[PDB]
């Protein structure tokens, strides 16, 4: 939903405040806008607030709103139109699975189920313990390796039912998992062999043209 | 000279606030930003 | 010598830079349709009902916002302008409710008005419609936000002649809200303008809500005495009762615009 | 020349696209990066925007606008206000992972073309908009960042040139129409992103209402290799007008998707057979390819057997390069589903602004959704049509036109299907 209703865990008295080293950190954000354009900052301080907090209750939004002298509906504004914000609590691990259709051709679809399966939840849900929380998102800019997730920061690529168990397994125990393709290769070459780049790159000045 | 390792690994150690540290860090090698004038349009 | 020229319907007028093609239109009288453009307020160019042809351009301009150039002739009644609001007025209408018969605007709306000029007669809309919950933004002023077009003129007002940053849009996409987004009252000394600037009946005057229709009411030009500024107003009476009051222009004194204790 | 394809790495841009050297500052120096760069920049922003314009380069961003003309209208006396250079690292259409690969293993390839392209515009700095999904990758590009300002190659005197000039980077936070030049530019502002409508065009009014150019990743890093090789060297590639190399992307329906480095106006066929390792199940099992990212429309087999993958080419094909993110799908593919799936992204992404897209492209899924189960008559199909134009030219960007597009893709090469579907379901009801 697109509109707030207080309650006693998301309400204006909600306590929220940016830490010391999180005050640093925002000062060098707004340092990167001309003066006079402080508003620019709303975007990187509100992702900030998520950082810290995991969520964005509507007290983080007013506290935002504060520190850059914005109105605070202009960062509510902001805060439902970008995807990347939460405004509920989100699980420890946001598992975000690419359904658009280069992903769907390579059988994203598995991958859902099989969360789905091993986690014995359903699409847009929570798990009691509140460690994972399931969604579905368009391309994630990693079509040639997919089908793929991303969990919080990482991508998981090349995925298949039983890679994408083995990472939630992984989760489970503390571990993490590293990022990446899944399947053999290490980022977006060509399985089987390179069929470009084979060869050692030019140095300096090759192929320069005269005048320089 | 060798062409078979893959050499962009370090981003399996970045965290949370590896990102913004970096901005951070880089503040101090910055030009001093342009003003428009005012503390702000509705100044 | 600073003026250019450029023709409406091959019509020459003589306008100054900066003129936008829906104002050159206005020199010789032709209204161009319009949703979200008010002269008073910022420009938006969002509802598109003011897409017109220029002739020997392959694609249709925002006359509200577009500005005129010299030698271009405008052609505010051509095939390409007709279709181009039909197709904007069938999707204003895809999702507006069927709520004329107890919708208050009912008899003096601009998107029944225009449908009724610039739109077809029929529709070929078979889904079903979006329905949007209701906002509490004070007593003076309901909102039924299933009829609201989305044209940001109550957001432009409330900003810019308010001076309230209080309304904005919330969500993406067709699912784009107009409000607050927390619970809160949009009090303010012009906040009853908006009724009148809203083109459609998703903001309503609560005080007036289901009294009256408008052809039955008499209009009374008079001026306002709750203050000093004496602006101008029209009395809406019926029968013998005052039924609401309506301000009157006048650019010298209070433009279009009146006070809620007015209002 | 009248045969295309067959690039020899020596002639390759990005030399590092798979990662397998170092992604860093010496590495990249090691590459050619970074080598002569104060004497481009001593050259002068007219010599810069000269060998770009010989050079035939075209946006590589989706809508390939002449490269070198556009960068020219930044080419004016300042008038007091700030002049800035915008990378677009949204990279955010449905097929296209391209521009990633640049920033996470060629950042200063990116960085580098900052600073010329930024030259050539007399820019102050320049803001590298990335998608906020792209994490990991953004914190690889802060630290060439770092290396190049260490270095004294970037920030104050860069090159030792007696120019100055500032990279930023700034995340979004999860929106496909912040790729769009305005919209992107309404996002740093602090905004929604929203499209603004045209006029003012941002090398008049951008980016904090002052004159900024807007480019795609792989537009800018390679515009300091045509300097040093020179704009002659650039456009011996491809066929007259459609110069250069091009980063292509092949997914879906192909045995080994990937990112490749091939010359423009290859052969559409010649490029999934030598690079991707063919269709899935043979060429014979080729049902449909989206050639330039989901926002093209689709061409059919026959189609696909000949067409050269270059802007004019395809656009005679009816369709277009868009970002050359070849999508493919095989005779196993619910082609109806395929593209249903796109409407819906393009649904999810609309920014809501204006009438034609917030209410049409939402009309234009329902129906599609239909069409999926064949719950409509045949008569539907060309109402579809014609919302499509409904919305085509009517907005106010060109994610309208986008959505449009894949629609009238479907209807034109594949409407036997759609009427085989509604009678499939009439007689099952
Ligand atoms: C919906 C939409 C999304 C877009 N996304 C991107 C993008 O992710 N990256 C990009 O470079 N251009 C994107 N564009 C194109 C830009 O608006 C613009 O044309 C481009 O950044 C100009 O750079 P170029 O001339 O070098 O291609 C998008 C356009 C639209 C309408
Ligand atoms: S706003 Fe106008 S068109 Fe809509 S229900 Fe009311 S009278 Fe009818
Ligand atoms: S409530 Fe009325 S004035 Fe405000 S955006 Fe909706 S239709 Fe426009
Ligand atoms: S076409 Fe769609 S994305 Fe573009 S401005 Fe209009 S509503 Fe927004
Ligand atoms: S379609 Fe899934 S990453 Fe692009
Ligand atoms: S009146 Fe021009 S777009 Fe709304
Ligand atoms: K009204």
């Amino acid at each position: 939903l697109f509109v707030h209703r207080d309650t006693p865990e998301n309400n204006p008295e909600t306590p929220f405040d940016f830490t010391p080293e999180n005050y640093k950190r925002i000062e060098a954000i707004v340092k990167n806008y001309p003066e006079g354009h402080k508003a620019a900052a709303v975007l990187p301080v509100l992702d900030l607030a998520q950082r810290q907090n995991g969520w964005l209750p509507i007290s983080a939004m007013n506290k935002v709103a504060e520190i850059l002298q914005v109105p605070p509906m202009r960062v509510y504004e902001v805060a439902t139109f970008y995807t990347m914000y939460n405004r509920k609590p989100v699980g420890k691990y946001h598992i975000q699975v690419c359904t658009t259709t280069p992903c769907m051709l390579r059988n994203s679809d598995s991958i859902l189920e099989a969360i789905q399966k091993k986690l014995g939840i359903k699409v847009g849900e929570t798990t009691p313990d509140k460690l994972f929380t399931l969604i579905e998102v368009e391309c994630l800019g990693a079509c040639v390796n997919a089908p793929m997730v991303q969990i919080n920061d990482n991508y998981y690529e090349d995925l298949t039912p039983k890679d994408i168990e083995e990472i939630i397994d992984e989760l489970k125990a503390g571990k993490i998992p590293k990022p990446g393709p899944r399947s053999g290769r290490f980022s977006c070459e060509p399985a089987g062999g390179l069929t470009s780049l084979t060869e050692p790159p030019k140095g300096p000045g090759f192929g320069v043209q005269a005048g320089l | 000279f060798d062409n078979t390792t893959y050499k962009n690994l370090q981003h399996h150690d970045y965290s949370t606030y590896t990102f913004l540290d970096l901005n951070l860090d880089l503040s101090k090698f910055r030009m001093p930003q342009p003003s428009s004038g005012r503390e702000s349009p509705r100044h | 010598s600073n003026l250019i020229e450029v023709f409406v319907d091959g019509q020459s007028v003589m306008v100054e830079p900066g003129t936008t093609v829906l104002q050159a239109c206005e020199k010789v009288g032709m209204q161009i349709p319009r949703f979200c453009y008010h002269e008073r307020l910022s420009v938006a160019g969002n509802c598109r009902m003011c897409l017109v042809e220029i002739e020997k351009a392959p694609k249709v301009v925002a006359a509200c916002a577009m500005p005129v150039m010299k030698g271009w002739n405008i052609l505010t009644n051509s095939e390409k302008t007709k279709k181009a609001r039909e197709g904007v007025m069938e999707f204003l209408l895809a999702n507006h409710p069927l709520d004329c018969p107890i919708c208050d605007q009912g008899g003096e709306c601009d998107l029944q008005d225009q449908s009724m000029m610039f739109g077809s007669d029929r529709s070929r809309f078979l889904e079903g419609k979006r329905a949007v919950e209701d906002k509490n933004i004070g007593p003076l002023v309901k909102t039924i936000m299933t009829r609201c077009i989305q044209c940001t003129r109550c957001i432009r007002f409330a900003s810019e002649i308010a001076g309230v940053d209080d309304l904005g849009t919330t969500g993406r996409g067709n699912d784009m809200q107009v409000g607050t987004y927390i619970e809160k009252m949009f009090m303010s000394e012009l906040s009853g303008n908006i009724i009148d600037i809203c083109p459609v009946g998703a903001l309503t005057s609560k005080p007036y809500a289901f009294t009256a229709r408008p052809w039955e009411t008499r209009k009374t030009e008079s001026i306002d005495v709750m203050d000093a500024v004496g602006s101008n107003i029209v009395v809406s009476t019926r029968t013998g009762e005052v039924m609401r009051i309506l301000p009157r222009m006048h650019e010298d004194i209070n433009e279009e615009w009146i006070s809620d204790k007015t209002r | 020349k009248t045969s295309f394809g067959s690039l020899k790495d020596e002639d390759r841009i990005f030399t590092n696209l798979y990662g397998r050297h170092d992604w860093r500052l010496k590495g990249a120096q090691s590459r050619g990066d970074w080598y002569k760069t104060k004497e481009i920049l001593l050259k002068g922003p007219d010599w810069i925007l000269g060998e770009v314009k010989t050079s035939g380069l075209r946006g590589r961003g989706g809508a390939g606008f002449p490269t070198g003309l556009k960068w020219s209208f930044m080419n004016k006396p300042s008038d007091g206000r700030p002049k800035y250079l915008v990378v677009n690292a949204d990279e955010g259409e449905p097929g296209t992972c391209k521009d990633r690969e640049i920033i996470r293993h060629d950042p200063h390839k990116l960085v580098e073309g900052c600073l010329v392209g930024g030259r050539a515009m007399g820019a102050r700095a320049a803001y590298i908009y990335i998608r906020g999904e792209f994490y990991n990758e953004a914190s690889n590009l802060q630290v060439a960042i770092r290396e190049a300002y260490e270095a004294g190659l970037i920030g104050k005197n860069a090159c030792g040139s007696g120019y100055d000039f500032d990279v930023f980077v700034v995340r979004g936070a999860g929106a496909y129409i912040c790729g769009e030049e305005t919209a992107l530019i309404e996002s740093i502002e602090g905004k929604q992103g929203k499209p603004r409508l045209k006029p003012p065009f941002p090398a008049d009014v951008g980016v904090f209402g002052c004159p900024t150019t807007v480019a795609n990743v792989e537009t800018v890093a390679v515009s300091p290799t045509i300097c040093r090789r020179g704009g002659a060297w650039f456009a011996s590639f491809g066929r007259e007008r459609n110069s250069g190399t091009k980063l292509f992307n092949i997914s879906g329906h192909v045995n080994n998707p990937c990112t490749v480095e091939e010359e423009m106006s290859v052969p559409l066929k010649e490029l999934i057979e030598k690079h991707a390792g063919g269709v899935t199940g043979g060429w014979d099992n080729l049902l449909a390819v989206i050639p330039g990212g989901s926002s093209t429309p689709l061409i059919p087999k026959s189609v696909c057997e000949t067409v050269l993958m270059d802007f004019d080419a395809l656009i005679q094909a009816q369709t277009g390069l868009g970002t050359a993110a070849v999508i493919v799908m095989d005779r196993s593919t619910d082609i109806v589903k395929a593209i249903a799936r796109l409407i819906e992204f393009y649904k999810h992404e609309s920014c809501g602004q204006c009438t034609p897209c917030r209410e049409g492209v939402d009309w234009m899924n329902k129906v599609m959704a239909r069409f999926v189960r064949g719950d409509a008559r045949p008569a539907e199909i060309d109402s579809l049509w014609e919302i499509s134009k409904q919305i085509e030219g009517h907005t106010i960007c060109a994610l309208g036109d986008g959505a449009a597009w894949p629609v009238q893709g479907l209807i034109r090469h594949f409407r036997p299907e759609l009427e085989e579907r509604m009678q499939q379901f009439a007689q099952q009801h």
